[PDB]
C-alpha cells in the first residue's frame, strides 16, 4: 500500500463499475457510505471515481469522515463537507506488521495549518514550534516533522494496521462516463413479452425476419415512425415486432 | 507479566546525594520508553523525566536539569534516577511509567503510555534517627461528653520515622477508634492524636489502653485513659 | 514551550448521577490528553488515551470529548466504589505538564459535631510544653471553623488540624485540632476555649476549660 | 426522542411500521437518537 501522508491517487475512468462484489465481500470491516446508499450504486453513472489508498492504525479509522478532527485529519488526509463517495477498511495485521517493528510507514504529526479537502504535502522542512527560527538543524522547538508507526505482530487491536481506500465520484459537466452493469436476461420469441434491447422499450411478440439491415443500424422503422424490426445485441440477427393481438 | 517493582528510598539529609531503582517484569524492556513522576504529598502530579530506549534523549524539566540523572539497563530490565544537590523540598512519593509513543524518542508508535505500575517514596528531613514518641492520655471529660457518649483518647507526639500506629486495647475496639492524620511541625516532627467515644455511662468502667507501637525504632507503651481528677 | 492545563477541582454529587470534568488546555493547540484516576493510599490508573478510547477492565461507564483546546471527561451512572482523584496529563511537547486534580465526595444528611476540649496532661506540662486538643466527631459538611480562643482572645497561627477521610459506614467527617503552647506561656492565661462552626449548628458551639480547675 | 427508523417498506400513505430486526450483516439498527 501507501503511507498515510502521501496517499495514492487512482483515477478510475470509464469502465463498468460493479460496487456488489465489494459490498457483499463481508471482508470489509468497514463499508460506510455517505454521499449515496451502498445498495444503489450499481444503478447510478457519474464522470470520474477517484480511489485513494493508506494505511493507517486501527483506531484512526473515525477519522477518515466528513468533518472531524485529529493528527490525521487535521494534516494528513481531509475529506472535504460535503462528500459523496464511500470510504472502505479492512484489517491487515498479517501483512503490514513485522516482529521487531515495521518502521517504513510514517505519518505527519506537525503541520503550520490544517489541510484543505484533498490536499496533499510530502515535504519535509523542519518544523518551528518556538519563535526561535531554525536553520535546519533539529533541538528544541525544531522537529522533524514525521513520525513512524511501528507495527508489530503482537499489538493490541485498534494498534494493527488498517488498510483504507476512499472512493470518490465526482459530477463535473462532461457528457457521461463511468456507470453500473445493466442487467440483462435470456429471450423468448412468439409471444407478447415486455422487450428492451439496449433502450428500446416496447411490447409485442417477436418472430425471426427476412429483413437485412446495415452493419451499423441497430433497428428498423417503418412509415407513421413506429419500430417494427431490432437488432440483438448479442446475435446479431434482426427480428421483426408485431403488436400483440387486440381488438 | 507486565508488573514494576522500585526501591532505594528512605531518609537523608538535604545536599545529599541518591540513586533509586526501576526494574521491570514481562514484556521487552529495551524496545519501550520510561518516564519519572513524582507527587509531593497532598499536591498533584508532576513529570520529572524521561529517557528513550536508551538512545540518550533526557529532555528534562525545569529546576531539575543539573540535579537529576537517568540510567537504564536494558540488559537487566532496570532503570536508575540519581539526583544530586537535594533542596530539602524535594521530597515526595515516585512513580515509574512506560511510554511507546513520544516522538523524538522511541522508534514506532505502540500502545498506551503511562501503564503505571510503580511505588515508593523518600524522605528528605533533619530528624536522622527515629525520635522516640511522646505520649499523652486525653481524658475524657464533660466538656467532650455529650448524653449518652463521651471521648477519650491518646496523644502521641514528637516523632520523624513516619510509620508509627497506636491500637485500643489491643486491637480490641473498633467503634468510634479513629486515629487522624499525622501533622509535619515546624520543629520537623510528627504527631497524631487518636480519639475514640464510648458511652459516658462507661468513663473508667472498663478498659481502655492505647497501645503504641512505633516500628523503625522498637517503642512500645500502654497508655490507660481515665477521666479526669 | 510551557502549556498547563485547568479543572472544575473539588466536586461532589451522590449515587447513580452524571459528572463533568473540563481540562481546558493552554495555547499552542494539542491532540488528545489522557484521564487517570488514583484511589488514595495506592498507585494511579489510566482510563483513556487521547481524546477517547477507554482501554480494558473499565466498567465503561466513561467518556471523554477532544476537540481542539477543551476536553471534557464525561462520567455516566455513578456507583459507589468510584470515588478517587483524577489528574489528566496532556503530551506533545518538552515537558508533558498535568491537571490538578479533581476530589470526590458522596451526599449525605447535615450531621453536627460532636465537639470536645482536652487539656494538657500533667505528664507533658513537666517536659515544658503545653499542647491542647480539641475534636469535632462525625460531620457531613467537612467545611468546619476551629477558633482557638486564649482568654476570649482568638489564636492565630499556633494550631494545627487534621481530618480523617470519609466513613465508608455513616459517610461522616472527623476533625482534631491541636494548639500548642509553651508550659510558661500556658500558664499565664486561665480560660482556654475551642468555638466550631458548622453548617449542623445554628450558633457556633464553645467547648472550654478553666486551666487548674479539677 | 428515539426517532429515526430505516426499513424496506417505503411506507405507503398513513400506514406505520414498528418492529425491530437489525439491518446488521459492520452493524445498522433502524432506529438513531
Ligand atoms: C457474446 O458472448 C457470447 C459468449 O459469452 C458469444 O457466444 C458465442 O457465439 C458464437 C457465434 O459467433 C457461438 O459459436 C458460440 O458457441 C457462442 N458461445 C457461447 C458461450 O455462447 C457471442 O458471440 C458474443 N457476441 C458478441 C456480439 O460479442
Amino acid at each position: 500500500f501507501a503511507s498515510v501522508y502521501a496517499w495514492n491517487r487512482k483515477r478510475i475512468s470509464n469502465c463498468v463499475a460493479d460496487y456488489s462484489v465489494l459490498y457483499n465481500s463481508a471482508s470489509f470491516s468497514t463499508f460506510k457510505c455517505y454521499g449515496v446508499s451502498p445498495t444503489k450504486l450499481n444503478d447510478l453513472c457519474f464522470t470520474n471515481v477517484y480511489a485513494d489508498s493508506f494505511v493507517i492504525r486501527g483506531d484512526e479509522v473515525r477519522q477518515i469522515a466528513p468533518g472531524q478532527t485529529g493528527k490525521i485529519a487535521d494534516y494528513n488526509y481531509k475529506l472535504p463537507d460535503d462528500f459523496t463517495g464511500c470510504v472502505i477498511a479492512w484489517n491487515s495485521n498479517n501483512l503490514d506488521s513485522k516482529v521487531g517493528g515495521n518502521y517504513n510507514y510514517l505519518y505527519r504529526l506537525f503541520r503550520k495549518s490544517n489541510l484543505k479537502p484533498f490536499e496533499r504535502d510530502i515535504s519535509t522542512e523542519i518544523y518551528q514550534a518556538g519563535s526561535t527560527p531554525c536553520n535546519g538543524v533539529e533541538g528544541f522547538n525544531c522537529y522533524f516533522p514525521l513520525q513512524s508507526y511501528g507495527f508489530q505482530p503482537t499489538n493490541g487491536v485498534g494498534y494493527q494496521p488498517y488498510r483504507v481506500v476512499v472512493l470518490s465520484f465526482e459530477l463535473l459537466h462532461a457528457p457521461a462516463t463511468v456507470c453500473g452493469p445493466k442487467k440483462s436476461t435470456n429471450l423468448v420469441k412468439n409471444k407478447c413479452v415486455n422487450f428492451n434491447f439496449n433502450g428500446l422499450t416496447g411490447t409485442g411478440v417477436l418472430t425471426e425476419s427476412n429483413k437485412k439491415f446495415l452493419p451499423f443500424q441497430q433497428f428498423g422503422r417503418d412509415i407513421a415512425d413506429t419500430t417494427d424490426a431490432v437488432r440483438d445485441p448479442q446475435t446479431l440477427e434482426i427480428l421483426d415486432i408485431t403488436p400483440c393481438s387486440f381488438g | 507479566q507486565v508488573q514494576l517493582v522500585e526501591s532505594g528510598g528512605g531518609v537523608v539529609q538535604p545536599g545529599r546525594s541518591l540513586r533509586l531503582s526501576c526494574a521491570a517484569s514481562g514484556f521487552t524492556f529495551s524496545s519501550y520508553a520510561m518516564h519519572w513522576v513524582r507527587q509531593a504529598p497532598g499536591k498533584g502530579l508532576e513529570w520529572v523525566a524521561v529517557i528513550s530506549y536508551d538512545g540518550s534523549n533526557k529532555y528534562y524539566a525545569d529546576s531539575v536539569k543539573g540535579r537529576f540523572t537517568i540510567s537504564r539497563d536494558n540488559s537487566k530490565n532496570t532503570l536508575y534516577l540519581q539526583m544530586n544537590s537535594l533542596r530539602a523540598e524535594d521530597t515526595a512519593v515516585y512513580y515509574c511509567a512506560r511510554d511507546g509513543q513520544a516522538i523524538t524518542m522511541v522508534q514506532g508508535v505502540i500502545g498506551p503510555p503511562f501503564d503505571y505500575w510503580g511505588q515508593g517514596t523518600l524522605v528528605t528531613v533533619s530528624s536522622a534517627s527515629t525520635k522516640g514518641p511522646s505520649v499523652f492520655p486525653l481524658a475524657p471529660s464533660s466538656k467532650s461528653t455529650s448524653g449518652g457518649t463521651a471521648a477519650l483518647g491518646c496523644l502521641v507526639k514528637d516523632y520523624f520515622p513516619e510509620p508509627v500506629t497506636v491500637s485500643w486495647n489491643s486491637g480490641a475496639l473498633t467503634s468510634g477508634v479513629h486515629t487522624f492524620p499525622a501533622v509535619l511541625q515546624s520543629s520537623g516532627l510528627y504527631s497524631l492524636s487518636s480519639v475514640v467515644t464510648v458511652p459516658s455511662s462507661s468513663l473508667g468502667t472498663q478498659t481502655y489502653i492505647c497501645n503504641v507501637n512505633h516500628k523503625p525504632s522498637n517503642t512500645k507503651v500502654d497508655k490507660k485513659v481515665e477521666p479526669k481528677s | 514551550d510551557i502549556q498547563m492545563t485547568q479543572s472544575p477541582s473539588s466536586l461532589s454529587a451522590s449515587v447513580g448521577d452524571r459528572v463533568t470534568i473540563t481540562c481546558q488546555a493552554s495555547q499552542d493547540i494539542s491532540n488528545y490528553l489522557n484521564w487517570y484516576q488514583q484511589k488514595p493510599g495506592k498507585a494511579p490508573k489510566l482510563l483513556i488515551y487521547d481524546a477517547s478510547n477507554l482501554e480494558t477492565g473499565v466498567p465503561s461507564r466513561f467518556s471523554g470529548s477532544g476537540s481542539g483546546t477543551d476536553f471534557t471527561f464525561t462520567i455516566s451512572s455513578l456507583q459507589p466504589e468510584d470515588i478517587a482523584t483524577y489528574y489528566c496529563q496532556q503530551y506533545d511537547n518538552l515537558p508533558y505538564t498535568f491537571g490538578q486534580g479533581t476530589k470526590l465526595e458522596i451526599k449525605r444528611t447535615v450531621a453536627a459535631p460532636s465537639v470536645f476540649i482536652f487539656p494538657p496532661s500533667d505528664e507533658q506540662l513537666k517536659s515544658g510544653t503545653a499542647s491542647v486538643v480539641c475534636l469535632l466527631n462525625n460531620f457531613y459538611p467537612r467545611e468546619a471553623k476551629v477558633q482557638w480562643k486564649v482568654d476570649n482572645a482568638l489564636q492565630s497561627g499556633n494550631s494545627q488540624e487534621s481530618v480523617t477521610e470519609q466513613d465508608s459506614k455513616d459517610s461522616t467527617y472527623s476533625l482534631s485540632s491541636t494548639l500548642t503552647l509553651s508550659k510558661a506561656d500556658y500558664e499565664k492565661h486561665k480560660v482556654y476555649a475551642c468555638e466550631v462552626t458548622h453548617q449542623g449548628l445554628s450558633s457556633p458551639v464553645t467547648k472550654s476549660f478553666n486551666r487548674g480547675e479539677c
